[PDB]
RNA sequence: UGGAGCGUCAAUAUUCUAGUAUGAGAAAUUAACGAUUUAAGUCCUUCUUAAAUGAGGCCAUUUACCCAUAGAGGGUGCCAGGCCCGUAUAACGUUAAUGAUUACUAGAUGAUGUUUCCAAAGAGUCGUGUUGCUUGAUAGUGCAGCACUAAGUGGGUGGUAAACUCCAUCUAAAACUAAAUAUAACCAUGAGACCGAUAGUAAACAAGUACCGUGAGGGAAAGUUGAAAAGAACUCUGAAUAGAGAGUUAAACAGUACGUGAAACUGCUUAGAGGUUAAGCCCGAUGAACCUGAAUAUCCGUUAUGGAAAAUUCAUCAUUAAAAUUGUAAUAUUUAAAUAAUAUUAUGAGAAUAGUGUGCAUUUUUUCCAUAUAAGGACAUUGUAAUCUAUUAGCAUAUACCAAA
RNA sequence: UUAUUAUAUGCACUUGUAUGAUUAACAAUGCGAAAGAUUCAGGAUACCUUCGGGACCCGUCUUGAAACACGGACCAAGGAGUCUAACAUAUGUGCAAGUUAUUGGGAUAUAAACCUAAUAGCGUAAUUAACUUGACUAAUAAUGGGAUUAGUUUUUUAGCUAUUUAUAGCUAAUUAACACAAUCCCGGGGCGUUCUAUAUAGUUAUGUAUAAUUAUGCCUCUAACUGG
RNA sequence: AGAUCAAGGUUAUGAUAUAAAUGUCCCAGUGGGCCACUUUUGGUAAGCAGAACUGGCGCUGUGGGAUGAACCAAACGUAAU
RNA sequence: ACCUAUACAUUACCGCUAAAGUAGAUGAUUUAUAUUACUUGUGAUAUAAAUUUUGAAACUUUAGUGAGUAGGAAGGUACAAU
RNA sequence: ACUUGAUCUCGGUGUUCAGUACACACAGGGACAGCAAAAGCUCGGCCUAUCGAUCCUUUUGGUUUAAAGAGUUUUUAACAA
């Protein structure tokens, strides 16, 4: 504040706001292929939100 | 840091002399260097060296003992005490405040300062008045 | 449950506010132990506070080719190759334990130096006080020499970070070391069929004679 | 939960804080890696500002 | 942000001895932030223990 | 444990319903106590918001040990906080006293992947595995890898 | 987690070990516990006027009466370190507990490498089938009843069954051990973000008692006169407990619901009133009745002018004593230098107080007294008079427009 | 020619026009009277007294309650949104490719705090059912390019105020850069399923050629790698 | 069809903007309704049922047809005119 | 010709929404006067006098505007112990 | 007359609506073809009906990995229609 209150030769850098990984829970209606949006997992592996709806043979592909 | 506004937001509400009384929006404190009791950011306990106090008398009723600011020669953390030096005007009724207005050359506090004096000598006048009525 | 939020996986069915211990005696469970250990270490000697020798190295699986757990084994078959003397070392205090059959020669060696790391600073207090056969020293008595009773008993403290700022520097850098991990690892998928390639090769020419 | 009691130090005590929180140029000593923390406003005057 | 910035504090004996020759510096913690959001709070939510 | 003037229901008394309705109000469970019936009548708020459920993706991995898939993964782009940070400054003089030696098993990192895009320096590096997109780019960069013991 | 013996390899031995007398140590010490000390005002005056701990004070030593290694508490006629036990370091004392030696009793020479001779090992159980509870355990976890019925380089075990090749690691059906772990019990012990007699254990007390059910068992209600019992003598009246006097106490407006005494009911006296919306209110007044809020140095002035008093860093006042402040100059702490910043060092100006001084009260200074222009009020409620934005009612000076003549 | 209007009023002064939500001169009525205490307005404080209009008597389910719908005799004390469990989001506070003691000991006064080591949670780097494999052609790239762009830089233009006519300010334009953030498309890449390019030569090494695991040559039977 | 130069008026209907522009909590509720005009089925029909398009009632007092949730005026800060 | 509404209009006022202004006071500011630079006349100097404070979470100022159960957030007060 | 497009394959799109899932139609891209001389037409009935999600049982499947020490061989286990 002592130097350049005018802002002559001054740069202004603001970071990203889809940056945080907790901010991809939006906005789901899975029928579209614009679904793309990270469901709330329990934890990775198998038998975790991966049989009925996602893949082919267990009812339907999303 | 020994900084004037750092004397203020930390003593904005957490003061231990500042008793507000449920009603008057947020005023009152009894700090010894208050002199006008709200908080300007200057009417208060030590602002770092624009301090002012007008304390009567202590010897009734002549003197008006007044401190001043203990400036740049002193840090002013405790000193071989130098923060106060207690000049006392006396021997006048309506002349000596001009000596008091001449006493000072950091001129923002001034109008309030003698505004104590124009009633505090009135607070310690009234013995040759108010009397007999026989 | 109303919305896109979190399959609720919580196991409080068994009317699980029944039998719950409250952990409200954490710190008095520190000032019993720390009060009794300094009663369990005032008792013995200027002998240290644990204090056997605890030699063992090298934690089991691919999670650890690095660390080394603090010594419950002590390998009876190491001992005769290192100047002991089993039951004499037991009342010394070794934690001598008669059941571990340590398999590696340098792990045999690893406690061997660790044995000889001790047994020399071990000050040999006399039994008959003629002190003709003890036989390291008796003039290094602990009032004269040590009387230390220090706790920690170090386990070499797991040194390397490092980084090794070392020139090598190669000449045979035309040698693709990655393909070893692809040839030989596919070779493990063939060792059954290669020995079965070996039975169709080494037994095919015997059908020619009849 | 209020600042400021009237505090009285001694000389052997007062020459340990430099150990206990190092300086603006270094880390500290008696704690591993506890650096001296930061200000978010490094001149804090307003009248002389 | 100056390293010492107030580097004169004297040491006194019981008769308050208003000058002594050893004048140690100020250990650069009286420039640290004085912050009443983390002393309002982390006091009383650690008082509770 | 709350500062309860903030907590929603110390200004709600008195409204004369307190926050949960005045027609079909707060009856101890309407829902089905839990997750019923994800196939049955809570269908719509379980697909959407939670597909892939209910079923069997298949490999009955009998008693996984989570050690055989340990492989902690480091990337080639870091690589020089791995070495000393100022130690990179003396490698750009130029002095070709290096490739340096970069152990990974002593670090706590196992398989060198290849996000990377390293500098031009040669490096002698030791990993527990390889990655093909990295190791060719290392081999253009004058350094090569050798598998750790 | 295994053998013994022989030779061989080495060390070696009046020895040491453990037990129980033993006194370490001229009982020296660690404690365990009771134990035992009080450290220092009950100081001089007010209130109490029912009681002082609260109230006033108390040479210095930088303002302590006094102590503090004791200032946590509870008894005390109110809030107490010094009134009292206590609590503070500790001493006193008893019991163990640390055994130097002495005795008796009991045993012991190795480990050490080598190969000779013998290396013997748990029998209705393993395990398979199969039924039935049960498991994280799924062609099986163990535990069981039934049928089976084992081998000796074997038996299990290696989380997918089955042989078949091996490998690794352990050796079934025999048996014991202080610990670090659990504690609404029982026994002595302290502790705080707990309740304050419709709370807290079912009960603060003669709560698992009064009490009902025959039974199993169900279980409530009820704590708190004042500092002291000083509990109301005696007189009068009735046949009495009583009731009036007389008392007692600071209190009886504290007398066995014995502190505080509400709320609903209302008994009483005074005040009003009335055949009404059935009682109620709400809106604005309404007598009655007590109440509330009421005041200050000019029109055409915060003017002219004359009277006194005290005084004086102020005069046109001089010096001197300061301490500062501001603003320079220098030095010292700086992240190589400057700067910034404190600390001391001096200059600078002016102000600034304490003290003296033409006249120092000569025409000054500071407090009271005076007339003069509208004039002693300067304020509140009121009647005007006009102004202003809205706004009604009541007359209109001259136009201009077609046609209608 | 005839009408017309404003411009050609400085200098002081004036209780004086108008202007800062443009209200105010006058007059009357009265002493804040030692204590005492009259006067003028107001004042259902919560009654009572006197009249004018209003007016169903309170919860609650329901389209609807004054309900000829249920609950309410009156009152004092007690009573109903809490506990933890893990999550999500919003948000405060430190820190940062790091973060975390809070299972532990030790320092030392006590349930506090202090100090602390290996781990180990969680992120780092994804997955396919798994075995494998593993994230932009490069010593670099940022939803890789595009348009939407604040802001800064810059081209020159006039321009204004200061103007020294420099130096700047503020215009609008204009030149270029970067394009922040943020949506919208285009990419490329890890991974998988699909054909395909292999007609495959190639490729490297076992092999192979010789020297003696060891050296070099090469064919490449063998592997493996490479194609969109 | 794409990138990139060349020329280009004053941007191209009216009237406004009480401000426009979006991502989370899927945020508490609520998922039983009623009526008049026209338009209108079911029934002979009804203060019944059954609806499409509006306005209103529930949520709403209000001045007016004495009265009356909807009728017709108007949609409710405290005050004088 | 009159008649009445909590509607319409204007003056005050309340809260709410929106917009806008204010911090070198060891200054700013007039009022006079001594002077002066003098530029006719505008300015600087000096004297004398007086006005000049706030949780910038303040303060000034401006317009518009106000029904409400089911329900959500906004500051405000009781009764607690730490 | 002559032939099997009532085909393999990849993902989007139509009406059901929360712009979900099933289903059914529709336009492609790639293939393999079938008739017709060609251009073309054909991814089933001329279009509005002629129909189903996990768990398994079960085929068809690469000639496919998993059985967690190492083979070989059978079994199951998995992915895909």
């Amino acid at each position: 504040a002592l130097r350049s209150p005018t802002g002559k030769n001054t740069l202004l850098l603001q970071g990203r706001r889809t940056a945080r990984t907790a901010c991809k829970h939006f906005g789901k209606a899975p029928g579209v292929p614009h679904s793309h949006t990270r469901p709330y997992v329990r934890s990775k592996g198998r038998k975790f939100e991966r049989a009925r709806g996602r893949r082919s043979s267990c009812g339907y592909k999303k | 840091a020994t900084s004037s506004h750092l004397n203020w937001l930390i003593i904005r509400n957490n003061n231990a002399f500042l008793l507000k009384k449920r009603d008057v929006k947020k005023p009152f404190s009894t700090e010894p260097n208050n002199l006008a009791s709200v908080s300007s950011y200057r009417y208060s306990g030590i602002v770092h060296k624009k301090t002012l106090g007008v304390v009567p008398a202590a010897d009734k009723k002549g003197f008006t003992a007044v401190l001043k600011k203990g400036k740049y020669a002193q840090r002013p953390a405790k000193n071989t005490v130098r923060v106060d030096f207690k000049a006392g005007p006396r021997r006048s009724l309506k002349k000596l405040k001009n000596l008091l207005i001449g006493s000072k050359y950091r001129k923002d506090l001034t109008q309030a300062a003698l505004r104590r004096a124009s009633a505090v000598l009135r607070s310690q006048k009234p013995a040759p008045v108010k009397g007999k009525k026989a | 449950g109303k919305g896109n939020n979190m399959i609720p996986n919580q196991h409080y069915h068994k009317w699980w506010q029944r039998h719950v211990k409250t952990w409200f005696n954490q710190p008095a469970r520190k000032v019993r132990r720390h009060a009794n250990r300094v009663k369990k270490a005032k008792a013995v000697f200027p002998r240290p506070a644990s204090g056997a020798l605890r030699p063992v190295v090298r934690c089991p699986t691919i999670r650890y080719h690095t660390k080394l757990r603090a010594g419950r084994g002590f390998t009876l078959e190491e001992l005769k190759g290192a100047g002991i003397g089993a039951n004499f070392a037991k009342t010394i205090g070794i934690a001598v334990d008669r059941r571990r059959k340590n398999k590696s020669l340098e792990s045999r060696q690893r406690n061997i130096q660790r044995l000889k790391e001790y047994r020399s600073k071990l000050i040999l207090f006399p039994i008959n006080e003629k002190k003709i056969r003890a036989g390291e020293s008796s003039l290094e008595e602990c009032k004269l020499a040590t009387q230390l009773k220090g706790p920690v008993l170090p386990i070499k403290n797991e040194q390397p970070a490092v980084v090794e700022f070392r020139e090598v520097t190669k000449d045979e850098k035309k040698f693709k070391a990655f393909a070893t991990l692809r040839k030989a690892r596919t070779d493990a998928r063939l060792v059954g069929i290669r020995a079965k390639r070996a039975k169709e090769a080494a037994e095919s020419e015997d059908a020619a004679k009849g | 939960g209020h600042v400021g009691r009237f505090v009285i130090w001694t000389e052997s005590a007062f020459a340990r804080l430099n150990d206990l929180f190092g300086t603006w140029k270094k880390p500290s000593t008696l704690k591993k890696g506890y650096n001296l923390p930061q200000p978010k406003m490094a001149n804090t005057d307003l009248s002389r500002l | 942000s100056l390293g010492n910035a107030r580097p004169l504090v004297s040491v006194y004996t019981e008769k308050n001895e208003p000058a002594k020759d050893k004048n140690i510096c100020l250990p650069a913690v009286f420039k640290a932030p004085i912050r009443p959001d983390v002393v309002n709070e982390v006091h009383q939510l650690l008082r509770r223990n | 444990m709350s500062n309860i003037k903030r907590k929603k229901t110390r200004k709600l008394r008195g409204h004369v319903s307190h926050g949960h309705g005045r027609i079909g109000k707060h009856r101890k469970h309407p829902g089905g106590r839990g997750n019923a019936g994800g196939m049955h009548h809570h269908r719509i708020n379980f697909d959407k918001y939670h597909p892939g459920y209910f079923g069997k993706v298949g490999m009955r991995n009998f008693h996984l040990r989570r050690q055989h898939k340990f492989r902690p993964e480091i990337n080639l782009d870091k690589l020089w906080s791995l070495v000393g940070a100022e130690k990179f400054a003396e490698l750009e003089k130029e002095k070709s006293t290096k490739a340096p030696v970069i152990d990974l098993v002593k670090f706590g990192y196992y398989k060198l992947l290849g996000r990377g895009h390293l500098p031009a320096r040669p490096v002698i590096v030791k990993a527990k595995y390889f990655s093909k997109k990295a190791e060719d780019k290392i081999k253009k960069a004058g350094g090569v890898c050798l598998l750790s013991a």
